[PDB]
């Protein structure tokens, strides 16, 4: 099974992102929550990054490959 | 929107703005 | 998804047409404003044989019951303005509790009262997707069932469920 | 943004505060309330 | 943070100037941060969406051509306007929720909205429609003459195009290994293990195989002249059975081949 | 005049397909000499192919077989992926007779003459129960791709595909450069027959193209470029 | 032209887009017109009219004298980059030598639109209507290069700022040269009085006119005033508020005008010195600008393509615009297709070459028309202008380019060879000469 | 079946300016890709000699009009754009032209420096008059395709010197076409001329070969 490579923005899927969350909004809200936790990492919640980041990927970019590979839960209030 | 609050719709529902985001015990090990 | 907000996505959705719609905006407006139709149409108060009387170019319609109790008669029809098809209405026909007993708009207030809410929201729906149809504009029931399902949520002594 | 920090969380929009001082001026009086219904002061 | 500039004031200067030290350093902070665009009047919301904002020169601003169906954007002194998403949820739901590859239906009647136009139907018309009595004609000559009008695989029919032994439009005969056949022919004359990279042979201009090249290689041969009509039904279609990338990807590719015949 | 840095890079597909890049070019050189490459590539190498063929059996009737699967269209069909390194320079008629139930392939085939056959796994055909095949292939080198030629009965001119290189494909896409506006950038993606390796296919492509415009150089030769 | 063919839609459109056009500084009239040309230049008042018949006595640049046959002396000044109301550029340029001999009521001078009397508010372009590659797609448009690298679509756009030192209640604002805090670089073009100097030229953000205004009381910033201890550099008295350009706004200094209240000059009440800049631009036609013919028909600068890559005719001619085809059917402005295949017709010449008298088709035709060489002006009044029967029968009479070939076949198309590949384009496809406005 | 035949370099003379090529043989499909490769880089990458920027002593931009003198300065500088000029010289030489009283101006009457000359001295440049006086010097550098006019920001030039875009384009108009051999399916060959045109700067023969040389060096294995 192959649909192509994807580019920049495109990459994660978001079809196998929603299988991560229950909604789209959802989704929202996990990335960006965890795309302010690698930010403070930086300039010391602070953990990760989880996955090998690519030099200067945006944290945003980061938190999208850690719920694809489910390196973190992800609890809905 | 008039006082500038979130809109009680799409990311501004309360069961996703407070989603509590953290690494599994088994990731933050792994590094 | 839960989230969705389907109110403005229906708002949009019945609004983006209308650049379109050339019978057009004025009836759109008539439907989901309520108000009494441009030129109104009977429909049936109860089912039942049909008597088509024609006065001087007018239409006279008795509707005897199956009951059989009173009589329903309509008293003065513009002679002008059709009668509805099933052919045209004719003498001796059978006629159902909602139907349009002539060409034209049912008044939705009529309808309610004789058919009850159910059917003013499937009337409503039938009447505005008949218009942006008509023009060719593709949009799918439950957008407007949206819009109109806003207009019967409250009832005369005040929101229903509170 | 300079700093390379989180961006914060917004504020109450000037427009709004600016419509509150518009309906007293009115004679209407307009009160902000919390859940213990205490008036807030908007400064 | 880069030693180019050592205080704030130097940077503010050297921006204002157009330094050329610049250009470089912008690549990298625009790198995959999305920008809404928007066109007025906003009559649905799809009348704004995310992109991925890409450095180009003029002062004009490049739009992808299958979003005009959705902004109403025809190229005659229209203007858009640029929004940028500050914050981590911007961003987030610029790219989740705005995202323009992932909003292609219209969220009316369901259809497909980023369905090829004009330009591309007339191209994708001219590629797959049949021409009787064009050149490399299939006989299948019977009396001291053999059929003379298959090719060993759509590469040989490339090559004989080149030359001018072949017409893109003709009716031909050619075996395929690497796409599928349609629903009917792939239960008969495949043994029902699988119907992948095994050759069969079947009978279609080269251009419509060139066109089914484009849609997945998991998508049956379709074999009919693409009227507008026909590639509403084949991207309504994809929409059932494979994600959006698949058609985001699908429909780029058909915008590609729409504009290269469209102009031959 | 001088200009600085072009390459050539190449990401390998497969055993058969390379993709290559060239980075960067000045506008338009894209579209100069990409339609020149893969043109160059198609129908400029020297290769050998099959002709014609004759099989026993076959006559008259237009095309059925007396003992194997497949009609004698798909069989014509099949030997056309046949792929044959040459070094007669001129037809050269190889040799193929099997029987009994089984299957044929390139290996059933002798190599007469200079003939190193490149795919011995190919298939050809299915024989019957008891069946017998007799036929003969005429392989010549040549160049590129030339439909079938048409004294002789049951003489068949196949389609010939000389060149190794079966398709040829090219796109110029634009970025990697500061305050430029987005040099050319030349994209190819090839697939050889396995006679040749796709990067001999290039380096021979080239080599013929520059003694091809040496003819213009030759010329004066005095102004140039980088 | 061909006013009768296009749907009042289009037409009104066209009507409202010439008057939106703007003055080229090649300024060449249009090939295939109506009559309406000249007269509408001369009555507009933007060019020169000689209202004595005579000889010119001197031809200058900036005037141009005539003796009458009275021997009295008329003498007509030139309005040499005057800014209009707009930011256009009003030159006017002499079209006549130093001894021609005129008479009343001729032109002796062109004005911005204008060439040999009659209103060029375009240029001609050699159009192709195939589309092509998408770049011209949705009413979008491509060029050739050739349309910058010689100026025929670019046009000068002038622009007026103002500034003005008044008395304040806490001091009177100077002109001047001498600003608060600023390197002495961004100084190096004004001169003394302060204001940027003839010639030359202005980046967004550079200084026009240094002004000065009185600034009180100062109370300046604690961390501020130490800074000034430090390095010596006293806190001026006033503050700075000059006059700078906009911004992406850019050019060079044509003149300067300069109103002062020490010479007595009449200023409002309060109002001491008074200075004006111009700034003119010379604007190629890039990517993204408005371009339109007679018809209506209108669209933005979608690609600019190097004269190598662009669908030629054999004679190796680019064509400068290519145009969509799809746009053309739907619109009922099929008027920009007439003037398109007279624009050829016009460009290459003709002779009707009766083979022994007018064939059936030139019964109408004027006998002038029979003949004409390359590059005559066509004339078709709107209501009775060409028709379709002439036209096919003066697009079988034309001239070969160079060569005996001919370029452009009967029904007005030509096989075009892809500058990209190389390899000719399939179809023969429509060329013409089409008048086209920026 | 292959054929072994060198192609062959053939020349012709059509005109003084430009002058025909053919070659021949050449495998099928090649005559239209392989003349347009050529083709693109002719109009392209020719080397030449363009005016930089110009200088007239009583003029500080180009927006002005000289006493006597019957063309405005933007007038005289899209009139010499039209000049084609050849320098020998790598370096930026200044020429220079002076002239007065009554009479026309050619492009004859500007003096070339030491290598570099003049091609079409007929060209119109101005026409004077008795009160009009001409005097300005033209910066010649040597380049390929169209630069446009650089500011004078970017360098350090004076306020009096007015940039002027430069057209190095050694090669006025060129076009090819094919005489293809496809005979009874017995040795099809492709026959292809193409027809150079120059500017007198330099000769057919000597652009194309600076284009077949260039186009050679990009063709690397
Ligand atoms: N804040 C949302 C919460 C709804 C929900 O998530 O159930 C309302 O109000
Ligand atoms: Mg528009």
């Amino acid at each position: 099974s192959a649909y192509d490579t994807p580019l920049g923005i495109t990459n994660p899927p978001i079809d196998e992102l929603l299988s991560r969350a229950s909604s789209k909004y959802a989704l929202v809200i996990y990335a960006a929550k965890r795309a302010r936790q690698i930010n403070d990492y930086y300039n010391q919640e602070y953990v990760g990054p989880l996955v090998e980041p690519g030099l200067q990927e945006k944290p945003l970019s980061i938190a999208l490959r850690e719920i694809h590979g489910d390196l973190l839960e992800h609890t809905e209030g | 929107v008039i006082i500038g609050k979130l809109i009680p719709a799409g990311t501004g529902i309360s069961r996703y703005r407070n989603i509590q985001v953290q690494p599994t015990e088994e990731a933050r090990a792994a590094a | 998804d839960i989230g969705e907000a389907v109110g403005i996505v229906a708002a949009q959705s019945i609004g983006e047409p209308g650049t379109q719609l050339t019978g057009g905006l004025p009836r759109v407006q008539e439907l989901f404003e309520a108000r009494v139709p441009r030129n109104k149409a009977p429909i049936a108060d109860v089912a039942g044989r049909v008597r088509l009387e024609e006065s001087d170019k007018f239409f006279k319609i008795t509707i005897v019951p199956d009951d059989g109790g009173e009589e329903v008669v309509y008293d003065k029809l513009s002679k002008r303005q059709r009668l509805r098809v099933i052919g045209v209405l004719s003498d001796g026909d059978h006629v159902e509790v909602g139907d349009q007993l002539m060409e034209g708009a049912a008044d939705p207030h009529e309808v309610l009262r004789v058919q009850g809410p159910r059917e003013v929201q499937i009337h409503l729906v039938k009447e505005v997707q008949e218009v942006y149809r008509a023009q060719g504009v593709s949009i799918h029931d439950k957008h407007i069932e949206v819009i109109v399902r806003q207009m019967l949520r409250r009832v005369t002594i005040t929101e229903r469920a509170e | 943004i300079v700093k390379g920090e989180n961006i914060p969380e917004p504020g109450i929009p000037e427009s709004f505060k600016v419509l509150l001082k518009e309906l007293q001026s009115l004679c209407l009086n307009v009160e902000v309330l919390s859940s213990d219904g205490a008036a807030i002061e908007m400064r | 943070d880069l030693n180019h500039a050592q205080n704030i004031k130097s940077a503010k200067r050297m921006v204002e100037r157009q330094r050329p030290q610049v250009w470089d350093v912008l690549e990298e902070v625009i790198a995959e941060h999305p920008v809404l665009l928007n066109r007025a009047p906003t009559l649905h919301r799809l009348g704004i969406q995310a992109f991925e904002p890409q450095l180009v020169e003029g002062k004009a601003i490049q739009l992808h051509p299958l979003v005009c169906e959705a902004f109403n954007a025809d190229f005659d002194g229209d203007q858009m306007a640029v929004h940028l998403p500050l914050s981590a949820e911007a961003q987030a739901e610029a790219r989740i929720l705005m995202l323009s590859s992932n909003n292609i239906l219209s969220p009316a009647s369901g259809k497909p909205l980023a369905m090829p136009r004009l330009d591309m139907v007339t191209g994708l018309y001219y590629l797959t429609t049949l021409v009787e009595g064009a050149t490399g004609e299939y006989q299948a000559a019977t009396k001291d003459a053999p059929e003379q009008g298959v090719y060993s695989s759509p590469a040989e029919a490339i090559m004989a195009m080149d030359r001018g032994a072949l017409s893109v439009r003709a009716k031909i005969k050619v075996r395929l290994t690497e796409l599928r056949p349609p629903t009917d022919l792939e239960a008969q004359l495949f043994e029902n293990g699988w119907k992948p990279g095994d050759a069969w042979t079947a009978e279609t201009t080269l251009g419509r195989v060139m066109f089914n090249e484009l849609l997945p290689k998991s998508y049956p041969f379709v074999n009919e002249q693409m009227h507008k009509k026909v590639q509403a039904r084949i991207i309504n279609d994809l929409a059932e059975r494979f994600p959006m990338i698949v058609v985001a990807q699908t429909v780029d590719k058909l915008k590609d081949a729409g504009f290269y015949w469209a102009t031959r | 005049l001088i200009s600085q840095r072009p390459t050539l890079s190449e990401e390998t597909v497969a055993e058969n397909r390379s993709r290559f890049v060239i980075e960067p070019l000045e506008p338009g050189f894209g579209y100069t000499l990409g339609n020149s490459l893969r043109r160059t590539l198609l129908s400029s190498i020297p290769g050998a192919a099959v002709t014609s063929i004759r099989i026993d059996g076959v006559l008259h009737e237009f095309t059925t077989v007396p003992g194997v699967k497949e009609d004698v269209t798909d069989i014509i069909l099949n030997l056309k992926g046949l792929v044959v390194s040459s070094d007669d320079d001129e037809p050269v008629t190889m040799y193929l007779r099997k029987q009994g139930p089984g299957v044929v392939t390139a290996g059933d085939i002798v190599p007469p003459a200079g003939v190193t056959v490149h795919n011995p796994d190919m298939h050809i055909a299915t024989l019957n129960d008891k069946g017998k095949l007799e036929v003969e292939l005429v392989v010549e080198r040549g160049r590129g791709y030339v439909p079938a030629v048409q004294a002789e009965i049951g003489r068949i001119p196949v389609d010939s595909i000389y060149s190794p290189v079966l398709k040829v494909t090219y796109k110029v896409e634009a970025t990697r450069v500061e305050q430029r506006t987005d040099f050319d950038k030349l994209i190819i993606d090839v697939e050889t027959k396995n006679s040749i390796s796709p990067r001999d296919a290039l380096a021979s492509a080239g080599g013929t193209l520059v003694e091809l415009f040496g003819l213009a150089r030759e010329l004066n030769a005095d102004s140039e470029h980088i | 032209p061909f006013l009768e063919h296009d749907d009042a839609n289009r037409a009104l459109m066209g009507a409202n887009m010439q008057r939106q056009a703007v003055p080229l500084v090649r300024s060449e009239a249009p090939l295939v017109g109506t009559g309406m040309e000249l007269r509408a230049a001369i009555d507009a008042g933007d060019v020169v009219v000689a209202d004595k018949t005579g000889v010119i006595e001197e031809v200058s640049a900036d005037y141009i004298t005539v003796m009458a046959d009275d021997g009295t002396r008329q003498s007509y000044r030139l309005r040499k980059f005057a800014r209009s109301n707009h930011g256009t550029c009003a030159n006017q340029r002499p079209i006549v030598d130093a001894g021609q001999r005129v008479e009343a009521g001729q032109v002796i001078a062109d004005g911005p639109c204008t060439q040999n009397g009659e209103m060029a508010l375009g240029k001609n372009l050699l159009v192709a209507i195939m589309p092509w590659e998408g770049h011209n797609y949705e009413d979008a448009i491509i060029l050739s290069n050739r349309l910058v690298e010689e100026d025929v679509l670019t046009s000068i756009h002038i622009e007026e700022h103002e500034i003005d030192a008044r008395d304040t209640k806490l001091g009177a604002e100077e002109i001047t040269r001498d600003i608060p805090n600023v390197s002495d670089e961004v100084l190096a073009d004004l001169d003394e009085r302060g204001i940027v100097r003839i010639g030359a030229e202005v980046r967004d953000g550079d200084i026009l006119v240094g002004k000065v205004t009185p600034k009180g009381e100062t109370e300046l910033t604690p961390e501020e005033r130490l800074l000034r201890a430090i390095f010596g550099e006293k806190a001026r008295e006033v503050r700075d508020t000059s006059l700078k350009v906009p911004h992406g706004e850019s050019g060079k200094v044509i003149g300067i005008r300069v109103f002062s209240r020490e010479d007595d000059d009449e200023l409002p009440a309060g109002v001491n010195e008074l200075v004006r800049v111009y700034v003119a631009q010379k604007r190629k036609i890039s990517d993204g600008d408005k371009l339109a013919g007679r018809h209506g028909n209108k669209g933005v600068i979608g690609k600019i393509l190097p004269v190598e890559d662009m669908p030629f005719l054999p004679d190796g001619t680019p064509v400068d615009i290519i145009l969509n085809t799809h746009g053309v059917p739907r619109r009922m402005n099929i008027g920009q297709i007439l003037e398109t295949h007279l624009g050829w017709v016009a460009k290459a010449g003709w002779n009707i070459d009766v083979a022994a008298g007018v064939p059936d088709w030139a019964s109408k035709l004027p006998e002038e028309l029979y003949s004409a060489p390359a590059d005559s002006t066509v004339a078709t009044p709107v209501f009775d202008g060409a028709q379709e029967g002439e036209l096919a029968g003066l697009l079988g009479s034309t001239l070969p380019n160079r060569d005996g070939e001919v370029m452009v076949d009967a029904d007005g198309k030509s096989t075009l060879f892809d500058g990209r590949s190389g390899e000719p384009f399939p179809y023969p496809v429509t060329v013409g000469y089409m008048y086209i406005l920026k």
